């Protein structure tokens, strides 16, 4: 095994296990290869990496999300295998072959096998890697899609100059424990501790921060000192907001950019030197996420009516007007919520204005029924029910001034 | 558990073997159950188990007593010897000390 | 070929394997319903461990089946559960969820409990 | 150094399989097995005999590794007596495996010395004009036969079985599938033209049989570096020894795996990663690289994720656990569980913890699910086939139109088992009781 195995910051043991399979020599690679991981564990970077130091391996990118459906999935595999293999040697006069006629599992195999027949003309064997990252994300996932893959270096010649690799990128568990039966070399990777999350953003926006446009033009207006100021705001953000983000490197990476220009124009001529000044002028920074940046008078009462008549029982309904709310919320009828309408509107006949908002109503999303598409008002057996909750509701009735705390008292 | 051992010496202290017979009547009808009120060779291993466990003892002597396998490591024990002297991997040599096959 | 490779099947498995199928046959002797999920399954395993935690001879399979004898390992909570399911005698509903999906038994059952008894 | 890294390379074509014929690994509790296999493929080849044999195993028990092995030693001597047509059940479904079995026969018959062409009927025409000095032997390799032993009908299990009786062409068919129950999936036609030959593949019985297979796999045979004398007394002295490390993880795998191909993806690492000779006898005594292999295995599981969590992503776990415990069906929603988280900070504080608004506990609400842990109530999931993941798409199910503090929710993991895993100085471990 001669290859050259990086360095990558806590991915020591990540690191040595994928040079153990991945090698230029088919006899001691593996045929298949997942990389279980979650989000924000390091697959795509501890692998860009171990491919770029070694140029002798030709590895073949491909993401599974970018096709919805598993068809053109079979068709971006023969289309980025010939492309790769033409620039590879172009001194080869190979058959240009129609990616679009592969839609059968069959079909994939007879289109691989009329391809490496071609290129027998090399000495040594040379491995084709086709890294799929993210087999997991594909939309119309089934349980029998993983067999299909796993099979396919049976099909193909074992007197090949070219052998396929397969390598997969998981994100959940159970869809890896429904395979542990076949005996694959899974590499797992494990989440990041409270220690190597923000050590790995120290060393990924420290050469982006302290070159950034505000931060130039705050010091003429009011590099080992903008490395300090840029490396306190990374710890702060992580320290505030570990228990809303968590250990993960996106949701972290988006609160860094909302809250960097509000933490430059902050920083004047006596916070440079001084940290513990330039924390109490930017309080408001730390101590919240910062979230994330006209109802008409017949509409306001009708979804005060119906959110009684789906968190009610309609058998008492004879007793008031002559928690139920933390569970889903009931159905019921046209005629039984003009009742209850009718009954708390102030001093109102059924006219058409009134069918005119709860038609309205239904556009918005903001009451339920029993079909989605193709919907049929006049039918008698689709019934209605709310689809707001309890917080919604309540700022509804409040500006109508109506009591609603104290019908479910 | 303090009243009954205490009516089990009624000695004038209290010794360990009295300890023990209080928590095997408390045992007798407080067990058998957990999160729901209302064969142990197979199922619950302890035989299959228990063969390579004392036999593993008795074969790092010859790279012994009876007290001394107990303290070293009593129903199943004496049932174990008796297993392994059918299939002829032990030796009696009477009740004092233990011989293993040759 | 009268003869059933099943019985014979089930007395050369490992001992994750048969601690399945003795598992997954004493919950029917206690409810009677022939369908028990795979959280009960897991509850009834890790009670017949406890059983006889203080003596020395049950502490020694604990470390292994928790903790396969190493400190760093924490104490766990997927081989021999599909190994049974492609064999044509454990059966599995579909269902996202790994505590409330039902286990049928897709052998009989009295072919099923001459094979706890050999080991 | 030259010398190890001879070594090193001879060590992995071992565990992956990739030596030649002449110099196979064969173990001896499978012995018996590649016997009864080998007769069948030279009473077919050589004395051109039909046969028909479908193999009946569980996964990874050796059962393409040995079919692979009786067609390399037959082709270094009757290379032009036979062909080698391979089928797969989940690879070919219904209509592709007619267009299968002509694609390989064009490619086959030309090495040796259209079918394939024109419509599906034409080419199943032209098979059975085909099929049904001397012969050549149409070996049909087909793998997951549970498949296409449909209880609909079974088309092409009925006229594959033909091609042995009433044909006179030696067809033999090797059928490797994993039902122990393979005789009853067929049709009342369909088994009465089979043979009855199910030769079932052993399995592990002693403990001695995983000792010699494991010895046979890093045993090098033959002179090509001079490091092979010196590892093979190094081998043999762990191996003999039982209080060695390497015979205490075969021990631990042999009654919790059972499996070869299982151990094999730590041994190959193992090796890999020595630097040189003092490195791999080092490793391979002390069985240090073997502890850390077991811990990445069970590091993605429920148990590990729990450690790479926050003091508020434990706490809306622990308050959502007590929710659907206390219940009858164990339903709960993003109302009730913060109900709960509430309750426990007003109470802790009052014996500073900072109290988070509803509306930061919406992020690490969604955070939980992608991370396996909060699972939806009467809900599928991933489904069997292709058939059933596209009904299910196109419809709209009831849980995406409710909005999410309304979504009813299960738990991955009962209060109970939350306790064991959770050490005593966490200051939540006094809210995982009830
Ligand atoms: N150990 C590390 N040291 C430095 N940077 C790291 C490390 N691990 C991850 N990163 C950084 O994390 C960034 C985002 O993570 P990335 O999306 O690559 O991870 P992933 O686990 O492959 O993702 P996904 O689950 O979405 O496929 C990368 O741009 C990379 O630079
Ligand atoms: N042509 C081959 N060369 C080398 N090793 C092989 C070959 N075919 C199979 N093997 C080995 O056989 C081992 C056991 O799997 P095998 O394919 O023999 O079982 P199987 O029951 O037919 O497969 P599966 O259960 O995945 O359907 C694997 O670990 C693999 O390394
Ligand atoms: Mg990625
Ligand atoms: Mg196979």
């Amino acid at each position: 095994m001669n290859v050259t195995t990086p360095e990558v910051a806590f991915r020591e043991y990540q690191t040595n296990c994928l040079a153990s399979y991945i090698s230029a020599d088919p006899d001691i690679t593996p045929s298949n290869l997942i990389l279980q991981g979650y989000s924000g564990t390091g697959k795509t970077y501890t692998l860009k990496k171990y491919f770029n130091a070694n140029p002798n391996l030709h590895a073949v990118w491909l993401e599974p999300v970018e096709l919805v459906s598993w068809k053109p999935l079979l068709q971006a595999i023969a289309r980025t295998v010939q492309y790769k293999l033409k620039t590879l040697y172009p001194n080869i006069p190979t058959t240009d072959y129609d990616p679009l006629q592969v839609e059968e599992p069959f079909l994939l195999v007879k289109t691989l096998h009329n391809i490496f027949v071609q290129y027998e003309s090399l000495q040594e064997k040379t491995c084709l890697f086709l890294i799929l990252d993210g087999f997991d994300s594909l939309q119309d996932l089934d349980a029998a899609l993983f067999n299909k893959y796993i099979k396919l270096n049976e099909l193909l010649p074992k007197d090949s100059k070219i052998n396929i690799k397969f390598i997969y990128t998981m994100l959940e568990t159970s869809f890896l424990q429904r395979y542990s039966t076949h005996c694959i070399p899974t590499v797992m990777f494990p989440r990041y501790n409270v220690d190597e999350v923000s050590t790995i953003l120290v060393m990924s926006r420290c050469g982006e921060l302290m070159e950034d446009s505000c931060l130039r033009k705050r010091i003429i207006e009011e590099d080992d000192q903008f490395q300090n100021v840029a490396a306190n705001f990374i710890h702060l953000i992580v320290q505030a907001f570990h228990s809303y983000t968590g250990n993960d490197i996106f949701a972290l990476n988006d609160l860094i950019d909302f809250k960097w220009p509000k933490y430059v124009s902050r920083i004047t001529k006596e916070n440079i030197f001084e940290p513990l000044a330039l924390y109490k002028s930017a309080i408001k920074l730390f101590l919240s996420t910062d979230d994330n940046l006209d109802l008409s008078i017949i509409s306001k009462y009708l979804l005060i009516a119906s959110y009684i008549c789906s968190y009610l029982e309609p058998r008492y309904d004879a007793s008031i007007f002559s928690n139920p709310r933390y569970l889903q919320p009931s159905l019921f009828a046209i005629e039984r919520l003009l009742a209850i309408f009718q009954a708390i509107f102030p001093i109102m006949k059924a006219n058409i204005e009134v069918f005119q908002n709860l038609s309205e109503l239904h556009t918005l999303k903001l009451i339920a029924t029993t079909m989605n598409k193709n919907i049929d008002y006049l039918s008698p057996k689709v019934r209605w029910k709310v689809n707001v909750p309890w917080e919604i509701i309540k700022e509804i009735s409040e500006s109508v001034h109506f009591n609603i705390s104290d019908y479910f008292s | 558990m303090i009243r009954l051992a205490e009516a089990h010496a009624k000695k004038n202290v209290v010794e360990l073997e009295d300890v023990q017979e209080a928590v095997r009547l408390i045992r007798s009808a407080i067990k058998d159950y957990a999160t729901d009120p209302k064969v142990q060779t197979g199922k619950s291993v302890i035989q299959r188990k228990l063969q390579e466990d004392l036999s593993r003892e008795i074969m790092n002597v010859l790279k012994m007593s009876f007290n001394e396998l107990i303290k070293q490591i009593s129903s199943d024990i004496q049932e174990a010897l008796s297993r392994l002297q059918q299939e002829d991997k032990v030796i009696v040599l009477g009740e004092g000390v233990r011989r293993s096959v040759r | 070929t009268l003869n059933s490779h099943v019985i014979t099947f089930m007395t050369r498995l490992s001992f994750t394997a048969k601690l399945f199928i003795y598992a997954l046959l004493n919950l029917m002797k206690k409810n009677g319903s022939q369908e028990q999920e795979l959280g009960d399954i897991v509850d009834e395993i890790k009670l017949l461990i406890e059983v006889n935690g203080s003596n020395k001879f049950v502490m020694e399979i604990a470390k292994t089946l928790f903790q396969q004898g190493s400190d760093n390992i924490s104490e766990q909570l997927d081989f021999v559960l599909n190994q049974l399911l492609d064999a044509g005698i454990l059966f599995k509903q579909t269902m996202k969820n790994d505590r409330i999906c039902c286990v049928k038994l897709n052998i009989s059952v009295e072919e099923a409990k001459r094979a706890m008894n050999e080991d | 150094d030259p010398g190890f890294g001879s070594l090193q390379r001879r060590l992995l074509q071992q565990l992956y399989g990739t030596l030649p014929t002449d110099e196979k690994i064969i173990f001896t509790y499978l012995q018996d097995c590649q016997q009864e296999i080998d007769r069948i493929i030279k009473q077919s080849i050589i004395q051109k005999e039909s046969h028909s044999v479908i193999l009946v195993g569980p996964r990874q028990s050796y059962k393409t590794y040995l079919l692979d092995y009786e067609l390399s030693l037959l082709q270094q001597s009757y290379k032009e007596q036979f062909i080698t047509i391979r089928l797969n059940g989940f690879i070919h479904s219904e209509q592709t495996a007619i267009n299968g079995i002509a694609t390989q026969l064009e490619q086959q018959l030309q090495k040796i010395h259209t079918i394939s062409s024109g419509s599906l009927t034409e080419v199943f025409e032209k098979i059975l004009l085909l099929l049904d000095i001397t012969k050549i032997t149409v070996v049909f390799i087909f793998d997951e036969i549970d498949t296409f032993a449909g209880p609909v009908r079974q088309t092409l299990l009925y006229n594959l079985f033909d091609m042995v009786e009433h044909s006179r062409v030696p067809v033999c068919i090797f059928g490797c599938t994993t039902k122990l129950n393979i005789l009853e999936y067929l049709e009342k036609r369909v088994k009465s033209r089979f043979s009855q030959r199910v030769i079932y593949m052993p399995q592990i019985q002693n403990l001695d049989d995983m000792v010699d297979a494991v010895r046979n796999l890093l045993t090098v045979r033959s002179e090509i570096s001079p490091w092979v004398s010196q590892w093979n007394e190094t081998l043999e002295k762990e191996l003999s020894d039982p209080r060695s490390n390497l015979n205490r993880h075969i021990r631990m795998n042999f009654e919790t795996f059972r499996s070869l191909p299982t151990l094999k993806n730590s041994i190959i690492p193992l090796v890999a990663t020595s630097k040189n000779f003092g490195s791999l006898c080092t490793a391979i005594k002390s069985c240090s690289f073997l502890d850390i292999y077991n811990k990445n295995q069970l590091s993605n599981n429920l148990t590990g994720r729990l450690q790479s969590l926050s003091d508020l992503e434990l706490a809306i776990l622990i308050s959502a656990a007590r929710v659907a415990l206390r219940a009858k069906d164990g339903s709960f929603n993003f109302n009730l569980a913060y109900a709960e988280y509430e309750k426990m900070i007003k109470a802790i504080n009052s014996r500073t913890i900072k109290l988070w608004l509803k509306k930061d506990v919406k992020n690490v609400w969604e955070n939980l699910v992608q991370l396996d842990f909060f699972t939806e109530k009467s809900a599928v999931g991933l489904r069997d086939n292709a058939t059933a993941a596209f009904y299910a798409s196109n419809y709209q199910f009831q849980g995406t139109m409710i909005p999410f503090d309304l979504r009813s929710y299960q738990m991955q993991i009962i209060l109970q088992e939350l306790r064991r895993i959770i050490p005593k100085s966490n200051m939540y471990y006094s809210w995982t009781q009830l």
